[PDB]
DNA sequence: CAGTCCCTGTTCGGGCGCCG
DNA sequence: TGGTCGGCGCCCGAACAGGGACTG
């Protein structure tokens, strides 16, 4: 009996149609149970194919948490409700969330589920529980209440949310809170100590409000990759060449860059095994490039307006490297991810988890997800990667084929 | 009240700001008006159709095929007008169950509804649009017009309707049933139970009283008490299966239309005969105008063909699934882009066959061919069984192992073993991390002129090698190969290659063994028969090297 | 600094096979 | 006679996307 918000889609804009992919029999049945329960308690009902959205619908299993979470596709629908999450109920980001020496973050997706849901947005929310070998028809349902993983849930449960906050807030001032859909991030400069101590605090606040969250962050550990030059005590023609590509490269980045005294040794026609003593210009010329790449690029700062790319490349041996940017050349972040999770037996699980943690970084930073330039074939992703993913929510991606010519990122 | 309710029926709206169909009738020829005007009469009885007056203003088409394999006549609206202006439904039917999915049952019970659309209720609001004129042995007789009262067949809801409707019913049956194996396809219902004969029976009748209670009757007639049963194209043995037999045309001359037939057939087969092969039967159809065109077939269609029809000659069939053995599925390379594969549990039993041969990319190789094959198979197997299996590769660990980890897309196989099953999958050349010491350096550039498509390709070498060759009809990518292509002819068995070309690295450093380019294909040759090869990059118009004199050369 | 042309890869709708 | 609906599979060709290199 609490008032619905009602919502609309962007203007011009259907509903999502998005066909349900193939589950393993362990999700099927994670899924039947969650399902079941939901509907006794009311949060979902069975629906009929006259309605024509839908939205694919899997489960994950978070780090080390052994219990199936059910998790739902909704890009599509952020992507026609958009409007409304950030127009006009949005969230403001804390630019100091990511200065505090530890950030734990946590899951509150069930408190959505109290709040209810506008009935003419229902049928937006229809996802379809797939059978194995197709022995039944798809069973379909729609949210009658706020759902986990779409951008209006924490919007329209702001209002509730900062009450439910502001007696915590006030009794710890400096503590930073910042909400991104399902997840909730706090981000103290206390002890360790301290503060595992202050979120069990938020936690039982939570609880008397009608969900234990264990992962921690520390964004001041965080640091970057800068472009590098190699070291070597001899030069051959092929290091020089390497190197004047590199460099040529990186120019349209850091503008300060000059090959002329580099270039100047390679110019016969030379065998590339050719060790090649440098000169005193190639020298301070070397020099003076690898300051400049420890410098700034100039005028490169994040806009609200416009959307973050992510791009990673494969470095090998679980070697990965990563750049966000919004324009071309102008890169908000660069880093390097190596011994993740499946280092040397499995690329797809390595980014997967490169994906989140980027993800994650961009959440904390920028309180934004990217647009990813995945390197992989779309069948080899799509065929693998819900096995390896334990976010709950689902940035977009594309997919890339780039052969490296020269490894810039990478030494 | 003239009409009675049966079921729950379905809300279906029109698309908005649209109206129902008017269109006039066919000119249907008397012996098929024969059949159509004495069934039709019969539905009104029942109160499946209703008379309207002129109050209806809507009129669509009607005919009539033959029920296969039966006397009887089906009954089928041309709702293609309607359908344009129908609201969108979303399909619940998600794929077709597979035999080589069902486990093995002691008791297997096949039962068909009958009238199966015509038992499930139209939407009230919505019955109006389905108005037809009926049509007479001559033009004189009027004929009534109808409104269907239940769903009928050649609308677009029909299918999601019924299937949504008979799982509503189905759900508290098999709710008290938690044992009983219900696969519910359209209107077809296989029953399984490990129940001994007489009990399993007496579900089944208590089935049909259920189903009867929402007004679905099943026939004695298409009822299947006893084995064989015959489903979804399959005849099911206790502990086998099988496709029905498939009949292939024996034409001496084929047309368009003709290959058709026989490729579909050919790929329906290949779910259980191992080891079908369409690639050159597929090959006759690319690139023609006419479906009735008559076409000679190849030596290599008709080979194939000959050894694909023996495979069909000798009868295979397939078991079924244990939940608790493992899955395997074993891949063999068959040529030409050209996969097969057999899944199965215990040895030379198979669950099921199929074939990979879809042809990917201008350049590829045999690894990433492999990789596809594997990706299709795993997905596969989860829809039907829902769990990836076990692979027997014919891949050895350390060429998997060399491809994948040097690779620069993420790429990866799930579980599996080498099996020592030739032709072997491996990888044919291999470039050099670091640049070769003591081999020739050649600097290879190529350019050509848009207008003339005229173009130099040639190479300038440590050594003093040169060259420069004139070509005609070319592009700038195609002289840039060419350049490589000569600096590999003319060198010894270790070589280190400079170029500018990015074009044409990149189709190189993924180690390609076919190209649909020729030029490719020969640089491909010569790449196997080197010892050693090192490729390197440098940007063009920097003034590096050789590549500035070479790149000299060629512009001319 | 636009505007092409190459070249590649994706998508989508067509035909057939199969099931109701 | 030629003619309907939904699902899945294959193989095709055409239409479209987009990234580099080069032309003014
Ligand atoms: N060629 C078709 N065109 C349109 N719909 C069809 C066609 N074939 C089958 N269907 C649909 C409508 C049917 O109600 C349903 C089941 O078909 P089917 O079981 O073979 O016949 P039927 O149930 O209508 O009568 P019966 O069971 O007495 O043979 O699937
Ligand atoms: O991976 C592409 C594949 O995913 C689908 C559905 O899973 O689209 C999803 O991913 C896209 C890329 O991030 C989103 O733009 C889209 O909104 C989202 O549904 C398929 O549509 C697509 O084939
Ligand atoms: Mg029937
Ligand atoms: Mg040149």
């Amino acid at each position: 009996p609490i008032e619905t918000v009602p919502v609309k889609l962007k203007p011009g804009m259907d509903g999502p149609k998005v066909k349900q992919w193939p589950l393993t029999e362990e999700k099927i049945k994670a899924l039947v149970e969650i399902c079941t329960e939901m509907e006794k308690e009311g949060k979902i009902s069975k629906i009929g194919p006259e309605n024509p959205y839908n939205t694919p619908v899997f489960a994950i299993k978070k780090k080390d948490s052994t219990k199936w979470r059910k998790l739902v596709d909704f890009r599509e629908l952020n992507k026609r409700t958009q409007d409304f999450w950030e127009v006009q109920l949005g969230i403001p980001h804390p630019a100091g969330l990511k200065k505090k020496k530890s950030v734990t973050v946590l899951d509150v997706g069930d408190a959505y589920f109290s709040v209810p849901l506008d009935e003419d947005f229902r049928k937006y929310t229809a996802f379809t529980i797939p059978s194995i070998n197709n022995e039944t028809p798809g069973i379909r349902y729609q949210y009658n209440v706020l759902p986990q993983g779409w951008k209006g849930s924490p919007a329209i449960f702001q209002s509730s949310m900062t009450k439910i906050l502001e007696p915590f807030k006030k009794q710890n001032p400096d503590i930073v809170i910042y909400q991104y859909m399902d997840d909730l991030y706090v981000g103290s400069d206390l002890e360790i100590g301290q503060h595992r101590t202050k979120i069990e605090e938020l936690r039982q606040h939570l609880l008397r409000w009608g969900l234990w969250m264990g992962y921690e962050l520390h964004p001041d550990k965080w640091t970057v990759q800068p472009i590098v030059l190699p070291e070597k005590d001899s030069w051959t023609v092929n290091d020089i060449q390497k190197l004047v590509g590199k460099l040529n490269w990186a120019s349209q980045i850091y503008p300060g860059i000059k090959v002329r005294q580099l270039s100047k040794l390679l110019r016969g026609t030379k065998a590339l095994t050719e060790v090649i003593p440098l000169t005193e210009e190639a020298e301070l010329e070397l020099a003076e490039n690898r300051e400049i790449l420890k410098e700034p690029v100039h005028g490169v700062y994040y806009d609200p307006s416009k959307d973050l790319i992510a791009e990673i490349q494969k470095q090998g041996q679980g070697q990965w490297t990563y750049q966000i940017y919004q324009e071309p050349f102008k890169n908000l972040k660069t880093g390097k991810y190596a011994r993740m999770r499946g280092a040397h037996t499995n690329d797809v699980k390595q980014l997967t988890e490169a994906v989140q943690k980027i993800t994650t970084e961009s959440i904390v930073i920028w309180g934004k997800t990217p647009k990813f330039k995945l390197p992989i074939q779309k069948e080899t992703w799509e065929t693998w990667w819900t096995e390896y993913w334990q976010a709950t929510w689902i940035p977009e991606w594309e997919f890339v084929n780039t052969p490296p010519l020269v490894k810039l990122w990478y030494q | 009240m003239v009409p009675i309710s049966p079921i729950e029926t379905v809300p279906v709206k029109l698309k908005p700001g649209m109206d129902g169909p008017k269109v006039k009738q066919w000119p249907l020829t008397e012996e098929k008006i024969k059949a159509l005007v004495e069934i039709c009469t019969e539905m009104e009885k029942e109160g499946k159709i209703s008379k309207i007056g002129p109050e209806n203003p809507y009129n669509t088409p009607v005919f009539a095929i033959k029920k296969k394999d039966s006397t009887k006549w089906r009954k089928l609206v041309d709702f293609r007008e309607l359908n344009k202006r129908t609201q969108d439904f979303w399909e619940v039917q998600l794929g077709i169950p597979h035999p080589a999915g069902l486990k093995k049952k002691k008791s297997v019970t096949v039962l068909d509804v009958g009238d199966a659309y015509f038992s499930v209720p139209l939407d009230e609001d919505f019955r109006k649009y389905t108005a037809f004129t009926i049509p007479s042995i001559n033009n004189e007789t009027p004929g009534i017009r109808y409104q269907y009262n239940v769903l009928p067949q050649g609308w677009k809801g029909s299918p999601a309707i019924f299937q949504s409707s008979m799982t509503k019913i189905l759900e508290p049956f098999k709710k008290q049933n938690p044992d009983i194996v219900i696969y519910q396809y359209m209107d077809d219902l296989y029953v399984g139970s490990d129940l001994e004969i007489g009990q399993h029976r007496t579900k089944i009748e208590e089935l049909r009283q259920h189903l009867l209670r929402w007004g679905l009757t099943t026939p004695d007639k298409k009822h299947q008490k006893e084995p064989p049963f015959l489903w979804m194209g399959y005849e099911l043995h206790p502990d086998k299966w099988t496709v029905q037999p498939i009949v292939l045309p024996e034409k001496d001359s084929w047309t368009v239309n003709d290959i058709c037939k026989l490729v579909g057939k050919l790929n329906w087969a290949s779910q259980i005969y191992p080891g079908i092969k369409v690639r050159q039967l597929s090959k006759l159809l690319r690139g023609t105008k006419a479906l009735t065109e008559v076409i000679p077939l190849t030596e290599e269609a008709e080979l194939e063909l000959a050894e694909n029809r023996e495979i069909l000659k000798e009868p295979v069939h397939g078991v079924y699934y244990d939940p608790s053995k493992d899955l395997i599925a074993e891949i063999q390379k068959q040529g030409q882009g050209q996969w097969t594969y057999q899944i199965y549990q215990e040895p030379f039993k198979n669950l099921k066959t199929g074939k990979y041969a879809r042809m990917r990319g201008a350049h590829t190789n045999d690894v990433k061919q492999l990789t596809e094959a594997v990706q299709k198979i795993t997905t596969e197997s989860i829809v039907i069984w829902g769990k990836t299996p076990k692979f027997k590769l014919p891949i050895q660990k350390e060429t998997w192992e060399t491809w994948w980890t040097e690779y620069w897309q993420a790429t990866w196989i799930p579980e599996w073993e080498f099996v020592n099953t030739p032709p072997l999958v491996k990888l044919w050349y291999q470039l050099e991390k670091e640049p070769i010491v003591g081999a020739e350096t050649f600097y290879v550039d190529g350019a050509a002129n848009r207008e003339t498509k005229l173009g130099k390709a040639g190479y300038v070498t440590n050594k003093g090698r040169q060259k420069v060759v004139p070509l005609t009809n070319t592009t700038n990518q195609k002289t840039e190969l060419q350049a490589i292509y000569l600096a590999l002819q003319d060198s010894g068995l270790e070589v280190n290659i400079v170029t500018n070309s990015q074009y044409a690295l990149g189709i190189i450093q993924a180690q390609p063994d076919k190209s649909e380019s020729e030029l490719v294909n020969q640089i491909i040759e010569q790449l196997i028969k080197k010892e050693k090869v090192y490729l390197a990059w440098v940007p063009a118009h920097k003034g590096i090297g050789g590549n500035e004199q070479v790149d000299k050369l060629v512009s001319a």
